[PDB]
């Protein structure tokens, strides 16, 4: 009978209904279809409503009574979606029971304006040393994890949020993270794998998991993201700061595309639409540092774009580059000759790396930073003996960078590593020996050196008394590995 | 309830019902017909009506031609009757050897598996293969995918991999044929009861054949694809058995979409390519993996069109895949089999605690030294191999000795080759790659590791070499 | 078909020729840099 | 000696600028080729958008 | 010589000296 | 007059007023919102219908829900309470500091001025920068435009010009922060407040802000540009007195107008563009200039897509600029910052009629010897530096000590270099290169010019790297 | 009708380029999604069905056979375009011809490495 | 006007590339078919006509003269571009110009090589 | 290029040629 509340379906294909009726109806606005399923009518025409339909559409006869739900499209907010797996709507998957949030914010809100930001100042530590020296993310800020396929780009996110735990489990309030990762089109087999990992480590306790996988429709693609930062912002508001993982971007713009072309929406670059820019960056925008008076909290983005064949310069790539704060390139040519994590330090940039360094990083980092740049310069040749010294340097601070999987470094013990390279200690040493001196050096100053990293952390540098214990420490380890 | 065909298009057809209007997924009859043909109900246009794609030829079909329902989807048989017996894409018996008796009958269309029910052990595979095993080794119930160009070695590839570990393997096997050659079903067919794995008299059959292939419609290509894979599904789900499925060609069902979603009324996405082209094949995709109850190991052969990795449909199939296989055109046309690129085709389980840091060492090494030799191109096709340096000489001399010592005798390609095929194991493979990375065999000729199988028969080749002077 | 062809494309020849320039100059500063020692003292 | 390197360096310059004129020869098909589909392809952008109006 | 870029004749030179010119 | 809408798709929106119907360009109330929703109209449809574009976000839009119309433009707040206030591009204030209350307004839609009302007077603006004051230095009262692509130095280079020049300049100042980071526009308000040219307790501000940042939709976007001038043009027009306008990033004007094309119903152009490229910016960038009253010295970043200065976006730009500088990744990836391309970059008052004989042919010496130093580059990828003469080796030298020469640290990036900022005077600038040229520096090494302000620092520089070394 | 009645039959398409450039003009004038230069999304399918139908039949039906001999024009020797590599993934086996074996002399000019024949090696004579 | 009635006269469009964005803008918001490069069917048709307008009359018709001097902007210097192309093959020869040699020192920077005049080589004073 | 492989392939048909003069005189 009632036409304005309610509506009926005039067709349905391919995860669109055209609806009559719904007179009332908001724009962006959830409805509930008579079989169960939700929708979002995202184009409000004269005489007919274009709904995207959430999940499956076999269900979904023509002349359906579509429902009104009488609210903008939201998700579930707060601590209690720590540890537990989700979908893009926020309803639990993992079979743990169904979660009890106590508030629901929105998925597409406005990012916060000038006056409520404030400048990062602290660091949001990666713990692997590759990223933390040289290319330092700061919380509050937007870093790129671009790259082809199967080139450590989520080997970079898993490592990070495995690195919280370290911070997590301590009494310091400031200093924790709440990790949010969000799965974008990969496979579910893959995302269990992610989430055993997460397990066996310790680490869902503080991180949530917002699947979106290819099995799923395009519209539970499209909102994934944006429910995940709303989750997210529940931490940025309200004191505490998060991170957040979108894996991967390209694979949203994908679905978004396709989205788009079935609401008979006109195509652009690449049979994208127009507003792919805008889609990317409102959502990047709203990850943010937050003053005192408004909180002081923060949210971190990770965004993830997959290059084909090193393409940085393709339609999708381009637009998330001058979005994002800064940009860490990874490339299949290092990756295979075995440096791994691959990330090119000639092109990546952090554009803020000051206040998210330590004092004691910014000391080998600093000198670093400048030794490999002097040999990246002089690379292809091997002679001279004057920069014998500086062909060396550059090939042993290189095989440092090297690190595995699912064993993040602290702040303090990463200082150590660059220490014993940077003063040129391992100079006389052989290259190919590097990954044996550094593994065996790790282990025995974590278990016998407590206290030295310890009063790094203290002073919150490299000290007159540490470093002269250190000099020691590295020349009778180093006499002892040869000989 | 009866339907009046109102239009046809093509592979697309629409039909219009009075009352009881079929959801979409729904099997319709379509009557006064010789052979069965069957419209499976796409859309709803509106108006009591709604769009179907064909599974057979459309030809002869009159405007007002009455359409049944039948109430559900494709319904196909499925069982241990099934096993050593060939399926079309409906569902029916193309071998003429009477019906498909079985006790139970599964629908072409499901969801995949939730997240709760996926399983976590990745176990390696030993496939035989130098090339495959070092670099980019598979997973036992995994997801295995060859990609390869026009011609490169994809069907002997599959063939190779059917012969080696399907053979030797407890477990039944599933073969789709989507798309390919009818020659080659053939081929398949007279090969497997001639080895014993299909058996007419006796009913112990370990393949189970279904076909769809590049002779028949875009309706049938797009949906033979899923008829295979329900077969995989009862030996998974209801059994608990490990199952080989074996599709080739995966590409045509993304091709069968292409030429449909032009009927079908939809704008068309980046290359002429259908825009649910990611959606669609991950509804097909997701049903195809490794449960908590049963396991599948499913080895896709996947074309490239026009030798071009970029193109949407080879591009969205890297995501849904364990181990890749990049067979490159390149590496063929240098006399190189199985032409598996080494700088291209990767695995999840190359890992140091899966496989051991000797392995990962070894594997990384070989990356190294034919990355160093493909960047020093440029400079020996201007200058030369004498304006190089002494050290990289050595670094050039290895590489294309490695690359040598990849390729492989198939035992498949006995029948055209005329060398025998070889099987190397892991422990084997690894030691003799280690041996010339350290620089064992500089003083051994290049040709002498071409075409063999261990490191011991390529040190055996350049001493029959040194009789002949 | 342009001059500085060589360098704009960033290829073996574009980033050797980069490396040989800063080969020649940095042995060139030391060889310099020994002359302000001689002028100074 | 001063004889035999003008010789050499003669000879392997003329075959550094034919090993380069093959290189030219190859890469000008494979330009022409990618020329050709750039224009194809952002052609049908603009006919797929028009559609669609 | 010292100019390089002629075949392989600092090569030549330097096969029979181990069994002028930079 | 009341209009209800009829449609909302995107940011698109279609009103149908009964019978009362507005002009294109006119702003429109949408009644019950809790924050102002103005929409403004590109188009008339037919049947007393129009179509808009939104100023911020359509979710919540309910078909039927009245719009009043307005009976003018988007109507801003003009004059001196603008300045130390940011505010949106419907003219509302957005920093928490109430309503900002001027006695006059003035419509962002506007003619621009006549053929008859254009200035003719080329005078040299000093800035500070070696690169840019030597090669392609910016005309007083004259537009100004950066060029660069992702990441190459836009908005450090134009935050050193607001720096160096606002603060020398005695008048007003405008920034419009046109679809970039909201991050930097925190960064951009507290930095001033610093520096003291926006004052917080007294009315004596110098710079006045308009915003709206990559945060907001398209037609928010796509305005603002808009927004900013018509600040500027009131301290053109009314106060008879000189103005800066800032503006970054002026691509996203072109790039926000790509982005509701399609909805409004256009054939897409070339590189996926609005056919209405060329008279969208001409109607827009011809506004920004110098009349006979009064003299706008406008600085425009402009984003580079994919470092393609041949893509239209940047391109069309070119012919709308009197002084230019290209910035380039080649460049900056060496370490020259700032990296400005000196055989590109250009400006109009480049004559030795304009700034002189010894400005012009010192600063055309310096483009000439760095033309020839790429033509060497291409000899010395083959050869190599020892096998070029004695004249050729020399103009290497001179030419590397020239490169960098060019760049200078800022005051501005002190945090991103390390070293405290320059600002080098004309004549020390014009008699810098002109030493190197004629030979005064062939003695000293090219690492003591490496970011340094005048000639007499890198002297003084050289000092310390011979007695370290 | 040869192949069905127990006798043997060849069959040469000269050419199936033309073919398709016919093809090419009907569906882009019958307005349907064009793709890789500006053929359609069944262009494949166009010259599967044809040599499908080119067959070796067993001795219970009848014992005959027909044997296709398609044809393709590449341009400048792009054997990797998008209607030759289609025609490659259909045929058992290719003839390369080679414009500078022609072009010198050597007639007729085939390549000797890149054309095969899978089934055709099987069925030939012992002293060949 | 000076043409037909006995007088001379010079012209200059500056420039022609840029009046090729202004007809596509026309033509695509009149919904006229799109071309290559979304410029409308006729865009050659457009410099065509107005180029061949430019004559030299022969004394029966006058005796005068009109002289057409077009202008067009290259992209990175590439002069086989599809609205180049088009110019190109309508005029009576072309002046090269390249920033490579403007930056050098060659000022006017025309390429003498590239740059030719067809018609007018005969059209000059024997002194020169 | 088509003499890229000319010049690299002429190389090492020699070096097998100097390596297979040294393998048979050991095997004797
Ligand atoms: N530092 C490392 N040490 C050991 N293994 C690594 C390292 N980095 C990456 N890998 C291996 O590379 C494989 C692929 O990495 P990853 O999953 O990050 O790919 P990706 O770039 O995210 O692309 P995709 O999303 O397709 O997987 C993993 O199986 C992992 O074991
Ligand atoms: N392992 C191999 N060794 C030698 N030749 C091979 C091998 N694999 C494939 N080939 C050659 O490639 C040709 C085509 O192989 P095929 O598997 O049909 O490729 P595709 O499936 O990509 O069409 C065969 O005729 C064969 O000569
Ligand atoms: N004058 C400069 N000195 C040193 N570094 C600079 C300079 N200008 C830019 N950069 C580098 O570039 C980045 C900032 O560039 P940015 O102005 O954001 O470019 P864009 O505006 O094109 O995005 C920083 O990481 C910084 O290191
Ligand atoms: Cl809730
Ligand atoms: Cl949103
Ligand atoms: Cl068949
Ligand atoms: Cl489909
Ligand atoms: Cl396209
Ligand atoms: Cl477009
Ligand atoms: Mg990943
Ligand atoms: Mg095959
Ligand atoms: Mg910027």
């Amino acid at each position: 009978v009632d036409l304005e509340e309610t509506g009926r379906v005039l067709s349905i294909g391919d995860g669109i209904a055209r609806v009559h009726g719904l007179r009332n109806v908001q724009a962006e606005e959830m409805v509930e279809f008579s079989s169960g399923l939700k929708g979002m009518s995202l184009n409000l025409e004269p005489d007919n409503v274009g709904v995207v339909v959430f999940g499956n559409d076999k269900l979904i006869k023509e002349g359906d009574i579509v429902k009104r739900t009488g609210a903008i499209v939201d998700v579930p907010v707060g601590e209690e979606l720590l540890g537990r797996v989700v979908d893009a709507l926020g309803n639990a998957i993992d079979g743990k029971g169904p979660i009890g949030s106590k508030a629901r914010r929105r998925v597409g809100l406005k990012a916060p304006g000038i006056i409520p930001r404030i400048s990062v100042r602290e660091p949001m530590q990666t713990g692997i040393k590759a990223v933390d020296s040289l290319v330092p993310i700061g919380r509050g800020q937007r870093e790129l994890i671009i790259g082809d396929r199967q080139t450590g780009k989520t080997s970079i996110a898993i490592d990070t949020i495995i690195n919280q735990k370290r911070f997590n489990d301590g009494t310091d309030e400031k200093k924790k993270l709440y990790c949010i990762y969000v799965a974008i089109g990969q496979k579910r087999s893959t995302v269990a794998q992610l989430v055993k990992r997460l397990t066996d480590a310790d680490a869902m306790k503080y991180t949530i998991v917002v699947s979106a996988t290819a099995s799923d429709a395009a519209p539970l693609q499209y909102l994934a993201p944006y429910s995940g930062c709303s989750m997210g912002e529940y931490f940025r508001d309200n004191g505490k700061h998060a991170l957040i993982i979108y894996d991967d971007l390209s694979k949203q713009a994908v679905a978004y595309r396709q989205m788009s072309l079935l609401l008979r929406r006109p195509p652009g670059r690449e049979a994208y639409p127009g507003d792919v820019f805008y889609l990317h960056s409102r959502l990047l925008e709203r990850a943010a540092k937050m003053n005192d008076a408004f909180g002081g909290g923060s949210l971190t983005a990770l965004p993830v774009i997959e290059t084909q064949a090193g393409d940085v310069s393709a339609y999708i790539p381009t637009n998330v580059i001058s979005i994002t704060d800064g940009q860490i390139f990874l490339e299949t040519e290092l990756f295979y000759k075995g440096i791994r994590p691959a990330i090119n330090v000639g092109l990546s940039v952090s554009r803020v790396g000051s206040a998210a360094q330590t004092r004691a990083m910014k000391q080998v980092a600093g000198t670093m930073k400048l030794e490999l740049a002097q040999y990246r310069e002089v690379a292809a040749f091997a002679l001279d003996a004057a920069t014998q010294q500086l062909l060396s340097r550059g090939v042993r601070l290189t095989e440092l960078l090297k690190q595995g999987q699912y064993s993040p470094m602290a702040i303090e013990e990463q200082v150590a590593v660059i220490y014993a390279g940077v003063r040129g200690y391992l100079d006389k040493l052989e290259p190919s020996k590097i990954t044996k001196f550094e593994n065996a050096f790790l282990s025995h100053v974590i278990s016998q050196h407590q206290a030295l990293l310890g009063k790094i952390r203290t002073d919150g540098k490299i000290s007159e008394e540490s470093d002269a214990k250190l000099k020691e420490i590295v020349t009778n380890f180093l006499a002892g590995f040869e000989a | 309830t009866t339907g009046r065909i109102v239009a046809v298009i093509g592979a697309v057809v629409d039909v219009q019902f009075d009352e009881g209007l079929p959801p979409i997924l729904n099997a319709l009859e379509v009557q006064g017909r010789e052979t069965r043909l069957v419209l499976e109900v796409a859309q709803h246009l509106g108006e009591s009506t709604v769009r179907t794609i064909a599974m057979d030829g459309t030809e002869g079909l009159v405007r007002g031609q009455k359409v049944l329902d039948s109430g559900a989807p494709i319904r196909i048989p499925v069982g241990p009757e099934t096993l050593g017996r060939i399926m079309n894409v409906i569902g029916e018996p193309i071998d003429e050897r009477g019906p498909i008796k079985t006790k139970q009958f599964a629908a072409i269309h499901a969801e995949a598996p939730e997240f709760v029910e996926m399983s976590v052990e990745q176990e390696i595979l030993v496939t035989g293969i130098k090339v495959v095993d070092l670099l980019a080794p598979y997973a036992k119930g995994g997801k295995i995918g060859l990609f390869g160009g026009a011609g490169v070695g994809k069907t002997v590839l599959i063939m190779e991999l059917i012969n080696n570990v399907a053979k030797a393997h407890g477990g039944y096997s599933v073969f789709a044929g989507v798309g390919e050659r009818t020659r080659e079903g053939n081929d398949l067919y007279h090969e497997m009861i001639e080895s014993g794995v299909i058996n007419l008299k006796d009913a112990t059959s370990k393949v189970a054949l279904v076909y769809g292939q590049m002779n028949e419609p875009p309706g049938a290509r797009a949906r033979v694809a899923l008829t295979g894979l329900t077969v995989a599904e009862y030996f998974r789900d209801q059994e608990g058995q490990d199952v080989l499925l074996f599709i080739d060609n995966i590409f045509r069902f993304t091709q069968a979409g292409s030429e449909v979603s032009a009927l079908l009324g939809r704008i068309p996405s980046a290359v002429g390519y259908q825009p649910t082209l990611a959606t669609d094949m991950g509804t097909m995709q997701e049903r195809i993996t490794t449960t908590k109850k049963g396991s599948i190991t499913s080895v896709q052969a996947i074309y490239v069109p026009a030798d071009d990795l970029t193109d949407p449909a080879p591009a969205t199939t890297f995501a849904h895949l364990d181990a890749t296989t990049v067979l490159s055109r390149a590496i063929a046309e240098l006399g190189i089999y199985p032409a598996v690129d080494p700088l291209d085709s990767t695995s999840r389980i190359m890992d140091p605690n899966i496989v051991g840091s000797e392995h990962y060492d070894v594997a990384r090494g070989v990356q190294k030294i034919l990355q160093d030799y493909k960047s020093l191109q440029d400079i020996i096709a201007i200058l030369g191999m004498d304006e190089l340096s002494e050290e990289d000489k050595l670094t050039v001399s290895r590489a294309r000795k490695i690359q040598r010592f990849l390729s492989q005798p198939f035992q498949v390609a006995e029948v055209f080759t005329g060398h025998l095929g070889k099987l190397v194991p892991l422990k084997e493979t690894i030691k003799g790659f280690q041996q010339i990375l350290a620089g064992e065999y500089d003083h051994l000729p290049e040709q002498a590791f071409y075409m063999v199988g261990p490191i011991e028969e390529a040190v055996a080749k350049a001493d029959k070499l040194a009789e002949e002077h | 078909s342009s001059a500085g062809a060589v360098r704009d494309a960033g290829g073996a020849f574009g980033k050797r020729e980069q490396a040989e320039e800063e080969r020649y100059f940095r042995a060139r500063a030391a060889e310099q840099l020994a002359a302000l020692k001689k002028h100074h003292e | 000696s001063t004889t035999s390197e003008q010789s050499a360096r003669m000879t392997a310059m003329d075959n550094a600028s034919k090993n380069a004129s093959e290189m030219i020869d190859k890469l000008t098909l494979t330009f022409n080729r990618t020329r050709q589909a750039v224009i194809t392809k952002e052609l049908i952008e603009i006919i797929s958008g028009a559609a669609a109006l | 010589s010292d100019r390089g870029l002629c075949g392989a004749i600092h090569s030549s030179v330097a096969k029979q000296m181990k069994s002028v010119g930079d």
